[PDB]
């Protein structure tokens, strides 16, 4: 997107992670598996937890909101009336979707960003351990067990 | 001994609209928006409103007799009317200020 | 029409029963309703990009 | 701008591009010339054409606003509708200025990502065989045709 | 945070910086210190002025509102007057609270963007003859003094 992870340099998203919106796929020769990044997962679903609650705590509730009635000789204070409701429900519509819009768009950045954050935290680590070969995928010098590819998820394995 | 950093997906047919795209799909979403309703009249917390049926206000007010089963109506959450509230003053002149007497009630 | 049912929320066409923010059933209401707004889709994204790599 | 590569690591925009708003410029021995990248550049102008057209699209066209005279004894009411006129005026001309500022600098941040995405997309692509000069230019091992120069525009380039 | 710099890759802020937003530490053998880095700090404060003065100068002034008065056959026209103050209101604090929580993290993935571009800056001029090692610190590989310390901070030191 934005940043250029989500269908970007990784190609696509796997399905093989359901335990959160980031994830490791290892390829160990003690067998292949899925595993989510815990960390990058809960900053994403606290960020957007206080997004969901954000935008509906300042939507503060619409009390009782009845039509008013005028006579036959009260045509200007009904078109003051009627120009009042719509130039607000205009306002309010207005601001509704052009929010939504942005907001989307925000959320696809943060979402490209957090992608970003992980991939750096974990190229960081494997840094004469290891050469890039897939865009995401590491190839390792020396072959490491799946206690070192967890090393390498909890933010340790300070190997040279 | 390889390990790949990758994002979630699914089988979720959910969609947005952004400034750079409309109808992205997306893992997950929510609608902020709300469509829909009983289809009826329910009590507003516990209380039944007052409804006015073939009278409208002026009817019940002044007591036509053809709005004789409203008279007994103490207390309302909510007044309502139908498109149908025909039954108001049964003999014909101008009810001064009613405007302002609904506004009151 | 008229029932014994409850709610927070009543307009002319039926009563809601929900907690979201805005609506589009109808402008007039009685208590405690969403925000009337004439949208058809307000769908706020709380995931990523679904890319399945099918 | 956002990205650091519009009036960052690029110094400047090329005069001699005219096919698209991203682009390379070969120094082969076939000789020079300004090619577009047209996958980002027509991405952008998507980007672009869509946000143009939401814009516009979420203002519903002004019908018939006419003036409204009030008598004598009428100038509360006079006072009700200019407090009308002018709040729903001040609420759209500030809504207009707002969208203005807040999308414009968006539009630079995004076109800023989209120069700094072309450029990493060619730093993995060309990988050992080229370093960096001016920061933008990949001078090549083994000297390569304009035909290996379309191989990266097209993003293929069979040679590690 | 968006960018990965501020409570990223660098873990932490200097207390011991407070001559501008960005800077660097002395460890040479001449001693430590800190030397702010003026552009990164002035490009911060330019854009940080312009949007206090935008928030502050599109807010036009009040002029003067005051109650209006009803007798008690004109309740409607109080409701109206009532239902255009509050509805205002509304309107006037949701632009209020979106503006302020949307700009404020806005303002931090600005100050984060300008960490990137200041730290990507001097390993582009730094390259072989120091390596990173401290996430934020650079140890000189054949080292050099203040005055070439320096010359990292102005823009020139262009050794390979």
């Amino acid at each position: 997107g934005l940043f250029g992870a989500i269908a970007g340099f990784i190609e696509g998203g796997w399905t093989g992670m359901i335990d959160g919106w980031y994830g490791y796929h290892h390829q160990n020769e003690q067998g292949s598996g899925y595993a989510a990044d815990q960390k990058s997962t809960q900053n994403a679903i606290n960020g957007i937890t206080n997004k969901v609650n954000s935008v509906i705590e300042k939507m503060n509730i619409q009390f009782t909101a009845v039509g008013k009635e005028f006579n036959k000789l009260e045509k200007r204070m009904e078109n003051l009336n009627n120009k009042v409701d719509d130039g607000f429900l205009d306002i309010w519509t207005y601001n509704a979707e052009l929010l939504v819009l942005l907001e989307n768009e925000r959320t696809l950045d943060f979402h490209d960003s957090n992608v970003k954050n992980l991939y750096e935290k974990v190229k960081s680590q494997l840094k004469n351990n290891a050469k890039e070969i897939g865009n995401g995928c590491f190839e390792f010098y020396h072959k490491c067990d799946n206690e070192c590819m967890e090393s390498v998820r909890n933010g340790t394995y300070d190997y040279p | 001994d390889t390990i790949c950093i990758g994002y979630h997906a699914n089988n979720s047919t959910d969609t947005v609209d952004t400034v750079l795209e409309k109808n992205v799909t997306v893992t997950h979403s929510v609608n902020l928006l709300e469509d829909s309703h009983n289809g009826k009249l329910c009590r507003l917390k516990g209380i039944a409103p007052l409804q006015l049926g073939k009278c409208n206000i002026a009817g019940w007010l002044l007591g036509n007799p053809e709005c004789d089963p409203l008279l007994p109506v103490r207390s309302w959450s909510y007044i309502v009317e139908t498109p149908n509230s025909e039954n108001g003053i049964c003999y014909p002149g101008d009810f001064i200020d009613y405007e302002e007497l609904r506004e009151q009630l | 029409s008229m029932h014994e049912c409850n709610t927070k929320c009543q307009t002319p066409l039926g009563a809601i029963n929900s907690s979201l923010p805005y609506q589009n059933i109808h402008p007039v209401t009685i208590g405690e309703c969403p925000k009337y707004v004439r949208s058809a889709k307000l769908r706020m994204v709380t995931g990523l990009r679904n890319i399945p790599a099918r």
